[PDB]
């Protein structure tokens, strides 16, 4: 219970193994409803995102922002966290109370590699937030040259 | 001889993170009016059996009131936990008074909702018993200063509802005031 969050959030890749192996709920979740899912693409823990999606890990857990562990990751700059969520069958449309999108987070901090990765498998373009604005109205307020290129180009 | 009028039929109410600090004395109050209420259903009454109560008169007759969603009505009690008790509004326990909540959707509804009321998510301190504590100042969960510009994780303070024509009974929200009576070492108390 208490130990399998914080195991995900100091990298103990062994004493999620452990643990794990005893049957611990692999949703479990703070008073915040903090999956350890996103503890691991937080945390940027390649290792442990790997393990806890092989056993049933909820791709779709949100928090009381309803916040999703791909939200985290696109927002940090992780890579390869990203592209296996996708392939467990991440959600892409979700949008939180804010409405941002996953595609929007990539924006906002210039994280190129994530915009493709998610418009491989349907990422929406033209997708607004609370204040209407798009992932290309993000570029042009940050003044990210590139990255605009690449939503003009798919939209 | 005083004005429970002036709080039960008024118009114009507080809310739960605001809630009305109120002290009466030097009067009588009509405790037998609740029981021919024809309009009181959640008398869920506490710490003294209503017919106990009526002879006995003494000062500190703390009042509250505010407004709270239907379903989670349940929340309010002493010793019992729930999404307000917990974060919005700390009960004082082993609570020696009383407390009445009622459906009013007559007046309390507009068409395409009511985004009046609002109600905290988060704090850093504990609920204290019998505590307000009304606050602007925006939480953090990173290091990022989101200093009064937007930001992504600065944890907003309140957050709004709706209240349609079309919401149902359970989800429409109901008015609540709550009574408390006990005693200070002064001697010479104030009945009612």
């Amino acid at each position: 219970g208490k130990k399998l969050l914080e195991a995900a959030r100091a990298g103990q890749d062994d004493e999620v193994r452990i643990l794990m192996a005893n049957g611990a709920d692999v949703n479990a979740c703070d008073p915040s409803g903090i999956t350890p899912l996103h503890l691991a693409a937080d945390k940027g823990h390649l290792e442990i995102v790997e393990v806890l999606l092989k056993y049933g890990a909820d791709v779709n857990a949100m928090d009381v922002w309803g916040r999703t562990p791909l939200h985290l990751a696109a927002f940090t700059g992780h890579l390869e966290i990203v592209e296996v969520l996708l392939k467990y069958g991440a959600d892409v449309n979700a949008c939180d109370l804010n409405g941002y999108t996953p595609l929007h987070l990539a924006a906002g901090r210039g994280h190129l590699e994530i915009v493709e990765v998610l418009l491989k498998n349907g990422a929406g373009v033209n997708a607004q937030d609370k204040f209407g604005k798009t992932a290309f109205d993000i570029s042009i307020d940050n003044g990210n040259e590139d990255l605009a290129e690449i939503l003009q180009s798919s939209s | 001889l005083c004005p429970f009028g002036e709080v039960f039929n008024a118009t114009r109410f507080a809310s739960v993170y605001a809630w009305n600090r109120k002290r009466i004395s030097n009067c009588v109050a009509d405790y037998s009016v609740l029981y021919n209420s024809a309009s009181f259903s959640t008398f869920k009454c506490y710490g003294v059996s209503p017919t106990k109560l009526n002879d006995l008169c003494f000062t500190n007759v703390y009042a509250d009131s505010f407004v709270i969603r239907g379903d989670e009505v349940r929340q309010i009690a002493p010793g019992q936990t729930g999404k307000i008790a917990d974060y919005n509004y700390k009960l004082p326990d082993d609570f020696t008074g009383c407390v009445i909540a009622w459906n009013s959707n007559n007046l309390d509804s507009k068409v395409g909702g009511n985004y009046n009321y609002l109600y905290r998510l988060f704090r850093k301190s504990n609920l204290k018993p019998f505590e307000r504590d009304i606050s602007t100042e925006i939480y953090q969960a990173g290091s990022t200063p989101c200093n009064g510009v937007e930001g992504f994780n600065c944890y907003f303070p309140l957050q709004s509802y709706g209240f349609q024509p079309t919401n149902g009974v359970g989800y429409q929200p109901y008015r609540v005031v709550v009574l408390s009576f006990e005693l200070l070492h002064a001697p010479a108390t104030v009945c009612g």
